[PDB]
């Protein structure tokens, strides 16, 4: 039952200090071929490895951000901790650890990445919280004909992440596609869309509610035709 | 301070066999690199898959296997299951460090090819009071999952001012996403043509708002 769990803090100030913790289980740190990394997975972007730490303690960091990382291991408590000072804004990603193995066979040697955690995540906002902004999004001409309608709300200059909306129709508020924030410069940005056939609406009522429970602030918004 | 290099998305079906590749920018991918293998499922779930260059991690099915293949680093899967479409990465090892590929999404029919559903949306008034108006163009019912978003004014490129964001899963397992147009109240009430140009399998599919519009 090989387990392993990332903690950190969340959010940050850009220049602060990081100290993420990776506790684990299944295994030790005392037993040869045991070892663990750190990768993190940058929003919108690859994967990035950023150091090793094997039992006979040995450690190996990324070369760049050699001067800011350092990793350390406590066998007898099970766990492996990494520093990263001076963090800014490249370092909002979400981070995980991995169990490495090391396998000496017939001359031949073998590294693996196998065991990896679900992962904490970091968004290093200088930014206090905000509420959000929410706008109606009616559907522009050209195409108001059709079978149904699509109609939406943008959600807006918001901080930190976690915000859920729900449609309300007086019919078949049905096809309803929530889309990922995409932080911006501090604050994020969402969409939510609902589809509902054209005999719907304007005639029944739409409306979109928002909620962001770190200001607990809600915002109720009802979709309007766009007209001249 | 290599370069890992790997495609970026290829697609195939139950029964197939597919073959991504690895390779460094600085040379042949021999031994010495240790190539690694791991899959990465929607909501961060990553799986370790081969070790060495060549080796499997027990656990994981058969029909992953790893090898050398000219100056570059094979992932082999043979008779590709649906649950197999996922995005696949792979690092290589450079004496103190550890450099990791770009990805492969890679995509296993479970499902025939569908065309995106554009929809394109104009800045809102209570918005336009503020002096920004933001352009939200929606994309969903895709699949496969890779898209490419192009937008324009009047006719002319934009080279500023969109963010896209990464296609997700439905439902239906098929993927949507979403591309964010930002302008200034200003630059809204100079130009009169606004389009959402949407890219999937070669065609093109775009949308588009006129100033002009509703009377
Ligand atoms: N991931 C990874 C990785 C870690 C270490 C190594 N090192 C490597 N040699 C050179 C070096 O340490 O600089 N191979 C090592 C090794 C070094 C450190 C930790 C585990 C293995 C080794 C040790 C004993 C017998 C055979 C091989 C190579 C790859």
């Amino acid at each position: 039952q090989v387990t392993l769990k990332e903690s950190g803090p969340g959010i940050l100030q850009p220049s602060q200090t990081l100290s993420l913790t990776c506790s684990f289980s299944g295994f030790s740190l005392s037993t040869s071929g045991m070892g663990v990394g750190w990768i993190r997975q940058p929003s919108g972007e690859g994967l990035e490895w950023l150091a090793d730490i094997w039992w006979n303690d040995k450690k190996y960091y990324n070369p760049s951000l050699k001067s800011r990382l350092t990793v350390s291991k406590d066998t007898s408590s099970n766990q492996v901790f990494l520093k990263i000072t001076s963090v800014d804004t490249s370092d909002t990603a979400t981070y995980h650890c991995a169990r490495r193995t090391f396998s000496y066979y017939y001359g031949s040697s073998f590294y693996y990445f196998d065991n990896w955690g679900q992962g904490t995540t970091l968004t290093v906002s200088s930014a206090k919280t905000t509420p959000p902004s929410v706008y109606p999004l009616a559907p522009g001409c050209g195409d108001t004909t059709g079978s149904s309608v699509t109609l939406g709300c943008l959600v807006k200059g918001y901080f930190p992440e976690s915000v859920t909306v729900t449609w309300n129709s007086g019919s078949l508020s049905s096809s309803v596609h929530t889309f990922p924030a995409l932080l911006q410069s501090g604050l994020y940005t969402m969409s939510s869309s609902v589809t509902v056939p054209s005999s719907t609406w304007p005639s029944q009522t739409v409306t979109c509610s928002v909620a962001h429970p770190a200001s607990s602030t809600t915002v109720d918004k009802k979709l309007e035709p766009s007209g001249p | 301070f290599a370069v890992v290099t790997q495609e970026s998305a290829l697609t195939t079906s139950p029964g197939e066999t597919v073959t991504l590749t690895c390779r460094s920018s600085t040379g042949a991918v021999t031994t010495s690199n240790y190539a690694i293998w791991v899959q990465e499922k929607p909501d961060h779930l990553f799986s370790g898959l081969i070790g060495g260059t060549n080796n499997r991690v027990p656990g994981v099915p058969a029909r992953f296997s790893g090898s050398l293949i000219g100056d570059k680093a094979a992932l082999t899967v043979t008779g590709a299951q649906t649950e197999d479409e996922a995005i696949y990465f792979c690092a290589l090892w450079y004496s103190n460090h550890w450099v990791f590929g770009g990805g492969t999404k890679l995509t296993v029919l479970g499902q025939p090819k569908s065309s995106p559903s554009v929809t394109l949306f104009t800045p809102s008034s209570e918005e336009l009071e503020t002096n920004k108006a933001t352009l939200v163009c929606t994309i969903t019912d895709f699949y496969p999952g890779v898209v490419t978003v192009d937008w324009k004014v009047d006719g002319t490129p934009v080279t500023q001012g969109m963010e896209t964001t990464q296609p997700s899963k439905q439902s239906n397992n098929k993927y949507m996403a979403s591309s964010y147009l930002t302008l200034t109240a200003r630059a809204w009430e100079r130009h009169s043509s606004y389009s959402c140009q949407v890219t999937h399998e070669g065609h093109t599919v775009e949308k588009s708002l006129s100033r002009a519009e509703c009377s």
